[PDB]
RNA sequence: UAUCUGGUUGAUCCUGCCAGUAGUCAUAUGCUUGUCUCAAAGAUUAAGCCAUGCAUGUCUAAGUAUAAGCAAUUUAUACAGUGAAACUGCGAAUGGCUCAUUAAAUCAGUUAUCGUUUAUUUGAUAGUUCCUUUACUACAUGGAUAUCUGUGGUAAUUCUAGAG
RNA sequence: UUCAUAAUAACUUUUCGAAUCGCAUGGCCUUGUGCUGGCGAUGGUUCAUUCAAAUUUCUGCCCUAUCAACUUUCGAUGGUAGGAUAGUGGCCUACCAUGGUUUCAACGGGUAACGGGGAAUAAGGGUUCGAUUCCGGAGAGGGAGCCUGAGAAACGGCUACCA
């Protein structure tokens, strides 16, 4: 037996958010951990709405296993789902992609320099080249 | 030191937000509003840590900002928004209507409210002035100001406001024998009579109040806001009708009115 | 390096509690007063440059100054400017007389023209309008209610004065 | 600068180290019930010596008195639901007369023992400590875990380990494989 | 959670201390140290001195784009998509750190402002700017200056001169 | 209350009273492109209020008499008028008066003193600690002085001196 008996309990509808959200209770029988991507699936086929449209996170083990409690979200539609939902839940998902930024800190010396410098640096460059050169 | 204070502390935070002393340093402190920072209650606190319907302070944020949100019949944008006692907050989905009442225990309660009620707002008078041009102006204890009251409106006098245009349809006049709500100090979230007015002019009038149990308490008079004449209040109170029970009669309410 | 401030006079550099308004300084913050050093009004033997502006020209020329001309990049921006520029007088309209940039990508041929900043739009004369009519419509609400206030009083004085009769 | 946590010591050391006889007395009970330090023992001291100061204090103020009433009512309550005070003593006078051996004869530990499933204690003690043992469905690590009276008909072994009925596991899994190739 | 015990004598009863005993979100340190949760941490001496990097910036349909930026394509022959820079606005007076000063000072509870200032906020709110009333800018006034383009100064700095 | 407010007198190097933006593109024909009109942004006057602010009342601080008199030319205590300030006030200035505090410790000295919430101990009473997560207050090497601003005598602002 596998089973996987899962329950949405708590279950409050937010028309402000057009989601439905709710705690994810959710039973393995001598299965370890659910697995979010399944979850997913299984809650999608449960409500009908589209597996994009479904968000599940925040899960843990009862503690000798058994059960995996976590807090779930279904929006009404993949659009309001992807105007909602945090950036990084949506990369996890996988709709939304990595942003490709550098370190914080290689940031902020960029930004660090940018400030010793007034306006757009072109006439520097050159002051730099002739100057340099003569 | 050296101008306003911007932050508040968690700790630092009136203890009737409810807010968990964990799971942040911060609190969101009211900004300048209508209602005083402690009495107060912003919209953050009322949408995430009451209704739940959002779960974090960008959830809080991004319901505002789609214009759905409307304390007393204006639209409303700050996170830190100061809604307090007497504020009617309507949310366009779902049309739930709320009236922003304390309950029997001290905190904010989460009091549904109907269409034909949530269209005026209640207000105590704070000051009666003539202003510039000889034109008398009355003050309300919740943030107003209401050109051309009716002339025999005076101060701690509780006023209808219609709210849709800000006009005053009618009015209560503070005296004996008349339905009192208690919104500062211990008997804060309490509902009364006034049996009798102690004055001692100099210093803080004392107002005795008697609930429907036969059961009298004393507060100042600043602290006391009319509702109506004795049983017939002009708004809908919170469940336990602002009581108070001892805490053993509470513990056997819980017990004896136990469905599991 | 140091400039040379219009005023010092002296053949010498100085030191100057400089602010925002005058030269030789840049405010980095509102109210910022730096104390820098400049140099005099008053050429010496220890001057690197001297700035001239050449007013009345003459016999010879100079290759590549008196011959030669640098366009002016921009056209004006204000329609009474522009009118100005052109000589247009006020019932001639300014939308027709803005000086267009060409640029090209290498194929899409593409032309800039700048917004016409203080120009009579109907947008502009309708919220003028709006703001005439309401000014006047508070104002009218205003003398209703005084009116219906002094009504109110009149009807209360005289109930006053129908028991300041009795015994 | 955020929020601080409270820690509470939940033991009290003796006030005098080598009193013979009370060391005597300590050891015997450690015996008894297969506890692992005297600092358990001191725990459930501390906890009894809690318990009566409540008690004390209460009996301090005038019966019928609202607190009295309450407080003390709520501790009766507590005990009766741990299952250290009998049905016969619901009375708050009978609470001061508890002593150590209530609260130790209570552990999921002795419990256990007084159940069948173990054969002395500490093998009980063994088996909570290996994820055997489970209460309301829910496997229980914890020797002194206090069993709440209405829990104490559910004290089973757990869904999974072997005993309570899944895969051998470890050792004799082992020897399985074993035997399976030859 | 009301407790004491060893030491003045050949022995005794005291006064008395010293010594032990227990605790310390009390520091240090000596040995050891498997796991779970929680987590103080350059205060004490020197509010002693500081390499290097970062810690306050910010733009929406909605103040100002002719970047000679990117677009590029089926709203522009005034602009109108994004948008670096710069002007303007706002913020940088909050936060964070530390305890040197400080003994009616600070501070705590308590009053008072009929003794004042207050961006912001949420309410309010201004037919009267005219100046004699037979031909008047109001279908909208003026001159700048930033970025930019060019000419440089200095060993150098978030130094800025000269022109357009 | 000489308050709110109104009124007469005038004054003023006469403050403010929208030459500002985005999206809408609706209603009457006197058939102009006419007159119109919606939802908003920024602004702006005084009064509110809110976040604040300066002061301010009463009562309460640890050791020390091997500190008993202290303050008052250079403001000490009070008065009058002015100046100054956001405003009250010796806050400062002029003229005048001689007060003010103190064995119920003034004043001075010390603190290895920031104050409080609190912490450790724990029959009852106490004793010791609180640089430190919250609330006040100070300070940015030391002392001054200011600019900008609603708000700073700011130091990840400036000006000087000393180190
Ligand atoms: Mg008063
Ligand atoms: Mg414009
Ligand atoms: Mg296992
Ligand atoms: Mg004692
Ligand atoms: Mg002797
Ligand atoms: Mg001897
Ligand atoms: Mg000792
Ligand atoms: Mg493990
Ligand atoms: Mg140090
Ligand atoms: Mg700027
Ligand atoms: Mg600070
Ligand atoms: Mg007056
Ligand atoms: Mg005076
Ligand atoms: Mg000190
Ligand atoms: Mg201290
Ligand atoms: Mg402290
Ligand atoms: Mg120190
Ligand atoms: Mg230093
Ligand atoms: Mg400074
Ligand atoms: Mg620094
Ligand atoms: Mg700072």
């Amino acid at each position: 037996s596998d089973a996987i008996t899962i329950r949405t309990r708590k279950v409050i509808s937010n028309p402000l958010l057009a989601r439905k959200q709710f705690v994810v209770d959710v039973l393995h029988p001598n299965r370890a951990n659910v697995s979010k991507d399944e979850l997913r699936e299984k809650l999608a086929e449960a409500y009908k709405a589209e597996k994009d449209a479904v968000s599940v996170f925040g899960f843990r083990t009862q503690y000798g296993g058994g059960k995996s409690t976590g807090f779930g979200l279904v929006y009404n539609s993949v659009a309001d789902a992807k105007k909602f939902e945090p950036a990084y839940r949506l990369v996890r998902y996988g709709l939304a992609e990595k942003v490709e930024k550098a370190s914080r800190q290689q940031r902020k010396q960029r930004k660090n320099r940018g400030k010793k410098i007034f306006g757009t640096g072109k006439s520097i460059a050159k002051k730099a080249a002739r100057r340099n050169a003569d | 030191a050296r101008g306003p204070k911007k932050h508040l502390k968690r700790l630092a935070a009136p203890h009737h937000w409810m807010l968990d002393k964990l799971s942040g340093c911060y609190a969101p402190r009211p900004s300048a509003g209508p209602h005083k920072l402690r009495e107060s209650l912003p919209l953050i606190v009322f949408l995430r840590n009451r209704l739940k319907y959002a779960l974090n302070g960008r959830e809080v944020k991004a319901i505002l900002m789609q214009r759905h949100v409307k304390v007393d019949g204006k639209v409303r944008t700050d996170t830190t928004f100061p809604a307090g006692f007497m504020d009617v907050i309507t949310l366009e989905a779902t049309n739930e209507n709320f009236r922003l009442v304390y309950d029997v225990k001290g905190r904010f309660a989460v009091h549904r409210i109907t269409d034909e009620e949530a269209s005026y707002k209640l207000a105590k008078v704070k000051k009666v002035q003539l202003g510039k041009k000889g034109i008398p102006y009355v003050v309300t204890h919740d943030g107003r100001t209401i050109r051309y009251p009716d002339p025999n409106i005076k101060v701690n006098d509780t006023v209808k406001v219609d709210l849709a245009t800000g006009t005053i349809t009618d009015f209560i006049k503070f005296d004996t024998g008349k339905l009192v709500y208690v919104t500062g100090g211990r008997n804060l979230g309490r509902v009364g009579t006034i049996v009798h007015r102690e004055r001692h002019e100099g210093g803080f009038d004392l107002v005795h109040i008697k609930d429907s149990l036969e059961n009298t308490f004393v507060t100042r008079l600043n602290n006391v806001f009319v509702i109506g004449e004795p049983g017939r209040p002009w708004i809908s109170l919170p469940k336990g009708k602002g009581i108070k029970l001892t805490i053993s009669e509470e513990r056997d309410r819980r017990r004896a009115q136990h469905g599991l | 390096g140091f400039p040379m401030k219009q005023g010092v006079l002296l053949p010498t550099r100085v030191k100057l509690l400089l602010a925002k308004g005058h030269s030789c300084y840049r405010p980095r913050r509102n109210g910022e007063r730096k104390r820098k050093s400049v140099r005099g009004a008053i050429v010496g033997p220890d001057l690197a440059v001297l700035a001239l502006i050449i007013t009345k020209k003459g016999e010879q020329e100079i290759e590549g100054i008196t011959n030669d001309t640098v366009p002016k990049r921009l056209g004006p921006k204000r329609a009474n400017n522009i009118r100005k520029f052109f000589g247009l007088t006020k019932e001639d309209d300014v939308r027709d007389y803005v000086i267009r940039r060409e640029v090209t990508k290498g194929d899409k041929s593409y032309t800039k023209a700048p917004k016409i900043q203080r120009l009579v739009t109907p947008q502009r004369l309708q919220r003028k309008r709006q703001q005439k009519s309401l000014k006047i419509k508070n104002a009218q609400a205003q003398r209703e209610a005084a009116a219906e206030y002094a009504q109110l009083l009149a009807k209360r004085l005289s109930e006053r004065k129908a028991e300041k009769a009795e015994v | 600068p955020r929020a601080p946590r409270t820690y509470s010591k939940t033991y009290s050391t003796p006030k005098r180290p080598y009193e013979s006889a009370r060391l005597d007395a300590e050891l015997k009970l450690a015996g008894e019930y297969g506890l692992k330090n005297k600092r358990e023992i001191y725990r459930i001291s501390f906890q009894l010596s809690k318990i009566r100061r409540a008690a004390r204090d209460l009996l301090t103020r005038d019966e019928k008195d609202p607190k009295r009433l309450f407080e003390g009512n709520a501790l009766i309550r507590r005990l009766v639901r741990i299952g250290v005070l009998s049905e016969d003593k619901k009375k708050l006078d009978y609470v001061l007369a508890l002593k150590v051996e209530d609260f130790l004869e209570r552990r999921l530990q002795t419990q256990v023992y007084k159940l069948g499933l173990a054969k002395s204690v500490h093998h009980a003690r063994v088996l909570i400590s290996q994820r055997h043992i489970a209460v309301g469905k829910q496997i229980v690590n914890i020797p002194s875990f206090m069993v709440r009276l209405e829990s104490e008909k559910h004290i089973d072994f757990a869904r999974t380990s072997p005993f309570g009925g899944a895969r051998p596991g470890r050792v004799a899994r082992k020897r399985a494989a074993a035997a399976g190739g030859e």
